[PDB]
RNA sequence: UUGAAGAAUGAGCCUGCGAGUUAGUGAUGCGUGGCGAGGUUAACCCGUGGUGGGGGAGUCGUAGCGAAAGCGAGUCCGAUA
RNA sequence: UGAAAUUGCAUUACGAGUAAAGAUGCUCGUUACGCGCAGCAGGACGGAAAGACCCCGGGACCUUUACUAUAGUUUGGUAUU
């Protein structure tokens, strides 16, 4: 039973507009601009110092090259693996971790940044060393 | 002109490692010494390059 | 001429391309030649690229 | 219209995990025979940007995350 | 404008008109609302009945470090320093 | 019968001062009843033209053994041969 006249915004949600230039008990005539330079008509571009040297230009540029084959290995952690599947989780899998949190469609790399008191079959795309070591010491495997 | 840069290279993996300046009229033909050589692993005798 | 009777070639237009790269229009022309022909019967001048002379497209 | 990133400073500027900026050392490009090993060393490592020239730097990358 | 009642500028007078706008699934803050380790769709399809529903392709968050191979709570320079 | 440029205003003196350094308008004094008509040009830094000199920014055109180009003229190759 609300109607449509008793709808009104949270407080501090819809800001009042401030509008310059429309006297001088607010941003009156310079409009916030000061007098006089180029500010006071237009602009001056970001990548512009005056005439020095701008910093974009006196940095060395860092060179190297990309991999144009460069693959990303999504990362997930014996922490995120401990707490999304505490129940001993027996065969984790890529769909399994993807329903938690993986961003699938990817490699599903594991990491070891924690404990993993649990056994646990991971079945992944590539693992670190210290990783595997904490899973297989906790009695699970990986695979793939 | 008359102090150019010279460049030391061990006469064992012939690596330039090293850039200096001569005299060229004081020094006329090419200096030999003994520095570190990063490859060689020790202290190798370095001769000017030609 | 610039246009070739046989094969409608002309000119085509581009650039000159200085050292300093100071782009200025310029021309292409056609090398067209201006030969004799008995076509059918008939005697007549035509304007002929060297193309079409060479491949025989044009009868002298 | 999308905003275009300045091509300098995607060449030249890294933004680190926690939102640092950082870009080359200058000045040992040549003219490294006068200069000591000292000088070289100091000149050879990662300079973290001042905080206007960071914000600078943030405004020339259009959200690009660096090179 | 350092400084103007100024013998510096503009305005004869009234009435009307006359300048910070709008567009981007732009960039970056803040307020506020939703959801929350997740958030969100674009085109388009359906609704000839709209402002509603679908659409997760993508995209941002989810790990960083390195020129990169790569390694990974580490990585890079370095001598497994 | 009937304009014009001009016009922040008005109940618009002088003297010696003072002040953006040359005041009808501020100070201290002096003089002066209200309103017209014909006149004269010392002042209102009088009116008319966003100084035409100077400098600074921009432009234009002109010059040349400034730069970079180019039509034209000329050299050779090659095609036509
Ligand atoms: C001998 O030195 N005395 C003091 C000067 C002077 C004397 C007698 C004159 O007769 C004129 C002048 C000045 C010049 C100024 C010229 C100028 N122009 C050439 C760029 C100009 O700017 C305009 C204008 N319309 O603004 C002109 O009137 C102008 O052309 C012209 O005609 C002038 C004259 O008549
Ligand atoms: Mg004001
Ligand atoms: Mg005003
Ligand atoms: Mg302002
Ligand atoms: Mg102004
Ligand atoms: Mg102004
Ligand atoms: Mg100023
Ligand atoms: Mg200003
Ligand atoms: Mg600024
Ligand atoms: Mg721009
Ligand atoms: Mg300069
Ligand atoms: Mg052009
Ligand atoms: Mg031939
Ligand atoms: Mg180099
Ligand atoms: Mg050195
Ligand atoms: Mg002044
Ligand atoms: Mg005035
Ligand atoms: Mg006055
Ligand atoms: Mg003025
Ligand atoms: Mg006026
Ligand atoms: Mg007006
Ligand atoms: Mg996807
Ligand atoms: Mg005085
Ligand atoms: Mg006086
Ligand atoms: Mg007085
Ligand atoms: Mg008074
Ligand atoms: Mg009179
Ligand atoms: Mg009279
Ligand atoms: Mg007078
Ligand atoms: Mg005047
Ligand atoms: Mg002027
Ligand atoms: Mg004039
Ligand atoms: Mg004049
Ligand atoms: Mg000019
Ligand atoms: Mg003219
Ligand atoms: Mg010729
Ligand atoms: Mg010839
Ligand atoms: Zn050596
Ligand atoms: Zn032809």
């Amino acid at each position: 039973a609300i109607e449509l006249h008793d709808l009104k915004p949270a407080p501090g949600a819809h800001k009042a507009k401030t509008r310059v230039g429309r006297g001088e008990g607010s941003k009156g005539k310079t409009a916030g601009r000061g007098t006089k330079g180029t500010g006071a008509r237009k602009n001056v571009p970001e990548f512009f110092a005056g005439g020095q040297m701008p910093i974009h230009m006196q940095a060395p540029k860092l060179g190297g090259f990309h991999n144009p084959f460069r693959t990303e290995y999504q990362v997930v952690n014996l922490d995120k693996v401990e707490a999304l599947f505490p129940k001993g989780g027996k065969i984790t899998v890529d769909d399994l971790v993807s329903v938690g949190a993986v961003r699938d469609n990817e490699l599903v790399k594991v990491l070891g940044t924690g404990e993993l008191t649990v056994k646990v079959d991971l079945v992944v795309d590539a693992w670190s060393k210290s990783a595997q070591e904490k899973i297989e010491k906790a009695g699970g495997s990986v695979t793939k | 002109d008359v102090r150019p840069k010279i460049t030391l290279a061990c006469t064992e993996c012939k690596e330039r490692n090293y850039i200096t300046k001569k005299n060229r009229r004081n020094n006329p033909d090419r200096m030999e010494m003994a520095k570190f050589c990063p490859r060689c692993r020790k202290h190798t005798a370095h001769r000017e390059t030609r | 001429a610039a246009v070739c009777d046989i094969c409608a070639k002309r000119p085509g237009f581009g650039h000159n391309v200085p050292w300093s790269k100071k782009k200025t229009n310029r021309r292409w022309s056609p090398n067209i030649q201006r030969v004799r022909v008995v076509e059918n019967g008939t005697h007549k001048r035509m304007n002929v690229c060297t193309s079409c002379l060479k491949a025989g497209r044009v009868s002298r | 219209p999308k905003m275009k990133s300045h091509s300098g400073t995607k060449k030249r500027f890294k933004v680190t995990g926690s939102g640092k900026v950082t870009a080359r050392k200058a000045g040992k490009r040549h003219l490294n025979e006068h200069k000591s090993s000292r000088v070289t060393r100091r000149l050879t490592g990662e300079t973290v940007l001042s905080k206007g020239e960071a914000a600078k730097v943030k405004k020339l990358l259009a959200g690009h995350p660096g090179r």
